[PDB]
RNA sequence: AGUGCAGAAGAGGAAAGUGGAAUUCCAUGUGUAGCGGUGAAAUGCGCGAGAUAUGGAGGAACACCAGUGGCGAAGGCGACUUUCUGGUCUGUAACUGACGCUGAUGUGCGAAAGCGUGGGGAUCAAACAGGAUUAGAUACCCUGGUAGUCCACGCCGUAAACGAUGAGUGCUAAGUGUUAGGGGGUGCCCCUUAGUGCUGCAGCUAACGCAUUAAGCACUCCGCCUGGGGAGUACGACCGCAAGGUUGAA
């Protein structure tokens, strides 16, 4: 549905994101498996820099 | 005992460490299940922790703590009797952090009784 | 007894004393089923108590029950996973019907020779506290007045 | 058919650890009566450990995109800053005009441990130091405790390789979950040139199960099997760093 999102973005990954800094399961979501895989992947290219926490 | 307190309470299934402190580690007061006589499966139990915080708040006699902004870490069933009963002078359990022991599967586990 | 819910099944009637608790204890003290004998012990032995003991057992019968009846009981009732007893709420048929036998098991206690006068000596040093009849009530009632247990049980 | 192939997948594989579960260590921002221990306690850190984390880099794993998904012949399998790498082929096949099937020669190679560098402790786990037991414990129980737990180099192979399924030719309802990727196409209907797991027509096997995507019926090889043990014990022949194998009448 959306176009690409990459490690430029780290909060366009907040739609599907938790409160600890992780993301919700794809089974509870349910959209373009391919598009959502890379989109969520980039946020993990960002847990590299870890802009989103692990615990507070 | 500086006119306020901060609750760094703890409860492993044994030795429910009720610990109302100040912000730094300046050692206000502590408590226990091993402080009021209970051993026989009344250690972490709601009917054995009715007065588990007054071995702290009235063995203070000068503070009467007034808030928490708590970090309820080291969780058990003794948690609840260590919070709701932390309101016996005005100690005002106010805020929480949702940060208990949540390690990340990097540890190695102790053993399992069948 | 698959069911239960059984009452006292009796309309407690009294002779010439005008009471509903002086007829439910006449059969308890009734030595070897002796109606008149206990009837004469509740109209001549329970009326001359003041002459021997000190006070009469007419309107002071409430002080020989209310000032001795305990509350917390001691009945095994497994709950959760351990083995701790739980007290039952002192109900009228479970506190006044069982807490009125303080004259049959205490009649053979007073060591004042005359057993008849010893049975009338159960009103003295027992109507208040620290007596020979409330000595077994302080070793039961006072055992769970501070140590609370399960409150979400069945009994 | 194979190389052309859009390339494209999934934990197919090789990617240092910048950062983080950073650990039982402790003066500690902080201090002492507890980090903590249990069928039954001593175990056990306090004559100046503590509670969680202020410097907290590190021994290290991606912890969270992580699903049963799917690369590959079984053993597998997880961010990547990505160092590289094939085939697989999903659509028809451009070239050549049989472009050959099970495959004892060879080679062989394949689970933690058993194996090779010294690192060898983050220190848990073997032994167990040790409590304790209903009539009955060195014990699954219990803090801690010396291989190992942190491995880039010699070669391997026993396991429920319980996958107990060996591989050529199609197959008598196809739908179905659907797979990156697609024959007609254009969050709208799909068929195998396809792939999986199947409820299961239909028909066989042996009581059972397979099923348009077959143990059934038809051409196949290394073959084993043809009532039980005992039997791998006399003995044994040849590989071999090692567990060892791998043989073999009674």
């Amino acid at each position: 549905g959306i176009t690409h999102i990459d490690y430029k973005d780290t909060e366009l990954l907040k739609r599907f994101i938790s409160e600890r800094g992780k993301i919700l399961p794809r089974r509870v979501t349910g959209t373009s498996a391919k598009y959502q895989r890379m989109l969520t992947t980039a946020i993990k290219r960002s847990r590299h820099m870890a802009l989103l926490p692990y615990v507070k | 005992n500086i006119e306020n307190g901060v609750a760094h309470i703890r409860s492993t299934f044994n030795n429910t460490i009720v610990t109302i402190t100040d912000e730094f580690g300046n050692a206000l007061s502590w408590s226990s299940a091993g402080a009021l006589g209970f051993k026989g499966s009344k250690k972490s139990t709601p009917f054995a922790a009715q007065m588990a915080s007054e071995t702290a708040s009235k063995s203070a006699m000068e503070h009467g703590l007034k808030t928490v902004e708590v970090t309820v870490k080291g969780p058990g069933p003794g948690r609840e009797s260590a919070i709701r009963a932390l309101q016996s002078a005005g100690l005002e359990v106010t805020a929480i952090r949702d940060v208990t022991p949540v390690p990340h599967n990097g540890c190695r586990p102790p053993k399992r009784r069948r | 007894p698959r069911k239960g819910s059984v009452p006292k099944r009796d309309v407690l009637p009294d002779p010439i004393h005008n009471s509903k608790l002086v007829t439910k204890l006449i059969n308890k003290i009734m030595l070897d089923g002796k109606r008149g004998t206990a009837q004469r012990i509740l109209y001549s032995a329970f009326d001359l108590v003041e002459q021997r003991s000190g006070r009469d057992a007419l309107e002071v019968f409430e002080e020989a029950i209310n000032n001795i009846m305990p509350v917390l009981e001691v009945k095994a009732r497994r709950v959760g996973g351990s083995n701790y007893q739980v007290p039952v709420e002192v109900r009228p048929e479970r506190r006044t019907t069982l807490g009125l036998r303080w004259l049959v098991n205490y009649a053979r206690l007073r060591g004042e020779k005359t057993m008849e006068d010893r049975l009338a000596n159960e009103i003295l040093d027992a109507a208040n506290n620290t007596g020979g009849a409330v000595k077994k009530r302080e070793d039961t009632h006072k055992m769970a007045e501070a140590n609370k247990a399960f409150a979400h049980y069945r009994w």
